[PDB]
C-alpha cells in the first residue's frame, strides 16, 4: 500500500500573495501525481496533473513542482475563489489512496 | 461538453444491498473508463474500483472485495454499482468519475457527477 | 499540415462471381484503382501519436455500419422469440440434457395452423432458463435487441480493403519499422493508398495479420505515462488450427412470407466440442522472446502472465469466426507462465465452445443469427500479434493479461502508421 502525508490542515494566507502547499509520499510514485480543489457542496475538479502540465480553462496561478517522494504547489497572487481545500492523489499503481486535505483560511 | 448524471437515493437497512446508477453524455461512452470514489467525514477518499464500459472486466479493491458488484449497460450508457452487506460506517456520499487516456495510459480523472448521499439505518 | 477529414474505401480487381450484391457492396462501386506506387521523402520528423490519431474511428464506424447495413434487406427473425418447451428425454450423449435436443415450440407456420409442435436443436449457453420451472426456456438475445437471420448471400471473407485519400490530401507511413508510433520518426515512405487491411474481428489475439521486420517489437504510449494497452507484434508467425469434427443436419422452418429460416437438425458422427492445436516449441520460444524483450521496458522487477478475469464471454475467451461460425476458445492455460528477473513436437490442445446467436454490436440496433453449416470444419491461420494489458501490484511482479477491451485496439495495430495532412 502507498501512504501519503501533507502539510498541516490550516495554512495562513492573504489575498494576492503566495501560498506554498506540499505533500509527501512514502514510495516511488514517479510523476504519476495530480491535485484536486475541493469546495464544500460541490464535486471537486482537477487543476494540475503530472506535476507540470495544466488542464484547459485552469489558469497559470497553480504551479506544480517536485520529484520523488515530495511534491509542491505554489499559488502566486491568488483570488478569493481559491479559499477551498486541496487534495493530492497519486496514480503510480495498485488501489489508489488520497490525501487528508488542507484548507486555506483567512486569519 | 461531457456530463455525468446520477440521481438521488434514500435510506436502506444493514445487511442489505443498495443500487447506484450513473449515466454519461457528450463523449462516446465506450472509449474511457468509469471510476467510483467515496467521500465521508472521519475517512479519506477511499478508492472503490473501476469498470470498463465496453467489456465486462472490472477491477476492485482488496478492502471491498465481495461486498461490491459492477455492471455496464451500453444500451442506456449507464454504470451500475451494488454495495452489499452494509455497515454503519458506510453512511457517505458517492461519486462517479470519467477517466482519461482511454485504452492508453490512464492518469487522472477529471469529469465528476453531482454525488449522492447514502445512509444505512436499521 | 494535419487536418480532420473523411476518407473513402477501395478494393482490388477481384470481383464477386456469385454476384452477392449485399456483400459485393464492399467492392460493388468502390474503384479498384490497383496502381499502388511508392515514393521516398527526406527532412521530415514529427511527434506521431497512434493513440490520438484520426482514422481509427473512421475505420470502426464504417466497419460497424457495413455490418449493420449488410442485414437490412435480409429476413427479420422477430416472430421466433416465443416460449420454448424443451424436454431432453433421450440422450445420445450425456451433455445434451440441458436444453439442447428436441427443443419444441408452438409455432404458427406458413400453412395457417396456429399450434404446430416444431422442434429444433440449440446450444445451452445460447438459451436461458425463464423465471419459473425448468420446462421452459428463452432466447438470450431477444430480451435485449431484435434478432435477425443472416442470408446466404452475406457469406463473408476478409477482403484486403484499401484506403485512398481524396484530392488535396496526402498520407504518410514512416519507414522506420522500429518506430513505436509515439514520438519523432524519420525518413518517410509516401504513398497514396496503404497496403491491405483485412477487417477481421478478434479478441486477445491477431490472426491473418501482418508480420514484423525481423525481430519482435513492443508498441504503446510513451513509457513516461502508465501504459495499459500494449500491442505486441511478432516476426515469427505461428500456425494455429481450429476444428470441429461433426457433420450437421440443416432443416428448414418457414417463418417469413415466401422465405426460409434454417435451423439445426441432428448431429452426424461422434460428437465433441471444437478444439485447437498450438505447437509447443514455437509457443514457448515466442513467449520467451516476448519476455526477454519486454524486460528492457521494465528493467527492475519480475513480469508474469495471467488469464483474464470475468465479466462477460468475450474477455474470458479467444473469440473469432471461421466458416460463418463463431468460436470461443478457453485459452486460460496459454498464459500461466511466470518468469525470473536479474521445430514442432508435443503439441498443446485447447477446448473451444461454439456459438450460433451473437449479440454482435450496436445495442442501439439489431443483432445476428448465424445459420448452421454441414461437414467437419477445419480453419487454419497464422497468429501475428498479442493484445496483453498491464497491471501492477504492491509486490515486485508486474502482471499482464490478454485483453485490450476495445475493437479499436484491433484496428490500431495495423493503422498506427498513417495520419492525414
Ligand atoms: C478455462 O478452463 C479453466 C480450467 O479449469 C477454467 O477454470 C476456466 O473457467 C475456463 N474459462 C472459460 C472462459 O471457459
Amino acid at each position: 500500500d502507498i501512504q501519503m502525508t501533507q502539510s498541516p490542515s490550516s495554512l495562513s494566507a492573504s489575498v494576492g500573495d503566495t501560498v506554498t502547499i506540499t505533500c509527501r509520499a512514502s514510495q516511488d510514485i514517479n510523476n504519476h501525481l495530480s491535485w484536486y480543489q475541493q469546495k464544500p457542496g460541490r464535486a471537486p475538479k482537477a487543476l494540475i496533473y503530472s506535476a507540470s502540465s495544466l488542464e484547459t480553462g485552469v489558469p497559470s496561478r497553480f504551479s506544480g513542482s517536485g520529484s520523488g517522494t515530495d511534491y509542491t504547489l505554489t499559488i502566486s497572487s491568488l483570488q478569493p475563489e481559491d479559499f477551498a481545500t486541496y487534495y493530492c492523489q497519486h496514480y503510480s499503481t495498485s488501489p489508489y489512496t488520497f490525501g487528508r486535505g488542507t484548507k486555506v483560511d483567512i486569519k | 461538453q461531457v456530463h455525468l448524471e446520477q440521481s438521488g437515493a434514500e435510506v436502506k437497512e444493514p445487511g442489505s444491498s443498495v443500487r447506484l446508477s450513473c449515466e454519461a453524455s457528450g463523449y462516446t461512452f465506450t472509449d474511457y473508463y468509469i471510476h467510483w470514489v467515496r467521500q465521508s467525514p472521519r475517512q479519506g477518499l477511499e478508492w472503490m474500483g473501476w469498470i470498463n464500459p465496453y467489456y465486462g472486466n472490472t477491477h476492485y479493491a482488496e478492502k471491498f472485495q465481495g461486498r461490491v458488484a459492477m455492471t455496464r449497460d451500453r444500451s442506456t450508457t449507464t454504470a451500475y454499482m451494488d454495495l452489499s452487506s452494509l455497515t454503519s460506517e458506510d453512511t457517505a456520499v458517492y461519486y462517479c468519475a470519467r477517466d482519461e487516456g482511454g485504452s492508453g495510459s490512464y492518469s487522472y480523472f477529471d469529469s465528476w457527477g453531482q454525488g449522492v448521499l447514502v445512509t444505512v439505518s436499521s | 499540415k494535419e487536418a480532420k477529414t473523411t476518407l473513402f474505401c477501395a478494393s482490388d480487381a477481384k470481383a464477386y462471381e456469385k454476384k452477392v450484391h449485399n456483400v459485393w457492396a464492399t467492392h460493388a462501386c468502390v474503384p479498384t484503382d490497383p496502381n499502388p506506387q511508392e515514393m521516398v521523402l527526406k527532412n521530415v520528423t514529427e511527434n506521431f501519436n497512434m493513440w490520438k490519431n484520426d482514422m481509427v474511428d473512421q475505420m470502426h464506424e464504417d466497419v460497424i455500419s457495413l455490418w449493420d447495413q449488410s442485414l437490412k434487406p435480409c429476413v427479420k427473425l422477430t416472430p421466433l422469440c416465443v416460449t420454448l418447451n424443451c424436454t431432453n428425454a433421450t440422450a445420445s450423449n450425456s451433455s445434451i440434457i440441458e436444453g439442447m435436443k428436441n427443443c419444441s415450440f408452438n409455432i404458427t407456420t406458413e400453412l395457417r395452423d396456429k399450434r404446430e409442435k416444431k422442434n429444433a436443436l440449440f446450444y445451452k449457453l445460447d438459451i436461458v432458463q425463464l423465471d419459473g420451472n425448468s420446462s421452459q426456456y428463452r432466447l438470450i438475445n431477444c430480451n435485449t435487441s431484435v434478432i435477425t437471420q443472416a442470408c446466404p448471400k452475406v457469406s463473408f471473407d476478409p477482403i484486403p480493403i484499401h484506403y485512398c485519400a481524396p484530392a488535396g490530401y496526402a498520407i504518410l507511413k514512416c519507414n522506420n519499422k522500429t518506430f513505436t508510433g509515439t514520438g519523432p520518426c524519420n525518413n518517410v515512405s509516401t504513398v497514396q493508398c496503404t497496403h491491405g487491411i483485412k477487417p477481421v474481428v478478434s479478441t486477445q489475439l491477431l490472426l491473418n495479420g501482418s508480420l514484423a521486420e525481423g525481430e519482435i517489437i513492443i508498441r504503446s504510449e510513451n513509457i513516461t505515462n502508465n501504459v495499459k494497452t500494449i500491442i505486441v507484434h511478432l516476426n515469427e508467425s505461428v500456425k494455429i488450427e481450429c476444428t470441429r469434427p461433426n457433420n450437421k443436419t440443416r432443416t428448414s422452418i418457414r417463418i417469413g412470407p415466401g422465405q426460409w429460416f434454417y435451423a439445426t437438425g441432428q448431429v452426424i458422427g461422434d460428437i465433441r466440442e471444437a478444439y485447437c492445436n498450438i505447437n509447443e516449441s514455437k509457443w514457448n520460444e515466442t513467449l520467451q522472446r516476448v519476455s526477454k524483450k519486454l524486460k528492457e521496458y521494465f528493467p527492475h522487477k519480475n513480469i508474469t502472465f495471467q488469464p483474464s478475469s470475468g465479466g462477460d464471454l468475450e474477455i474470458t475467451t479467444h473469440s473469432f469466426n471461421c466458416g460463418g461460425e463463431f468460436f470461443y476458445c478457453n485459452t486460460s492455460s496459454l498464459f500461466n507462465r511466470t518468469y525470473m528477473a536479474n521445430n514442432s513436437t508435443r503439441t498443446i490442445t485447447i477446448h473451444c465452445r461454439i456459438k450460433q446467436i451473437i449479440n454482435m454490436w450496436q445495442e442501439v440496433g439489431r443483432a445476428m443469427y448465424a445459420p448452421p453449416i454441414a461437414g467437419n470444419i477445419t480453419c487454419i491461420s497464422n497468429i501475428t500479434g498479442l493484445l496483453l494489458t498491464r497491471d501492477g501490484g504492491k509486490n515486485n511482479t508486474e502482471t499482464f493479461r490478454p485483453g485490450g477491451g476495445n475493437m479499436k485496439d484491433n484496428w490500431r495495430s495495423e493503422l498506427y502508421k498513417y495520419k492525414v495532412v
